[PDB]
């Protein structure tokens, strides 16, 4: 019934977060995401690099 | 679960190595066939068999 | 959150919880399309080495 947690149950799903997990772990989470996107790139720049 | 998740790392790095060295080595086979089959069955021994 | 997501320090003057939600859709969007590139790029090399 808080009034933002219709806005923050739909950032959660958005971002693959489990609705358990404590508020604190959000940003760590997205930063991970980051992290993978650029690590994925670079894979993904190698590869085509070797092909 | 976080040394399983270490371990697929190190896998997939090794795994790429071998996709990398892969192709080249096919490639090296391939050239050394062709040499056997332009150069010496329709060439220099075509030239034999006719003499 | 909104700072992590954008990266873009375009000091937008007015930021909704609209906004902050579609591009953390974005970001997750992001990450699956760079998966399927390179389950592509993967087939390609597959295809390459058959």
């Amino acid at each position: 019934h808080a009034p933002y947690y219709g806005i923050f149950k739909g950032i959660y799903e958005s971002v693959r977060l489990p609705l358990y997990k404590a508020p604190e772990s959000v940003l760590s989470h997205v930063a991970d995401m980051k992290k993978q996107l650029f690590f994925l790139r670079s894979q993904l720049s190698s590869r085509s690099e070797a092909i | 679960l976080q040394n399983e998740q270490e371990k697929h790392q190190e896998m997939r790095a090794l795994l790429e190595k071998q996709q990398e060295i892969y192709p080249h080595v096919l490639l090296r086979c391939l050239s050394l066939l062709r040499q056997a089959a332009s150069e010496l069955r329709l060439r220099a021994q075509s030239d034999i068999d006719r003499i | 959150l909104y700072q992590l997501l954008d990266g873009d320090n375009t000091q937008k003057l007015f930021r909704t919880y609209d906004g902050l939600e579609s591009v953390a859709q974005k970001l997750s969007q992001d990450i699956a399309s760079m998966r399927d590139q390179l389950e592509v790029s993967e087939q390609e090399h597959s295809l390459l080495l058959s």
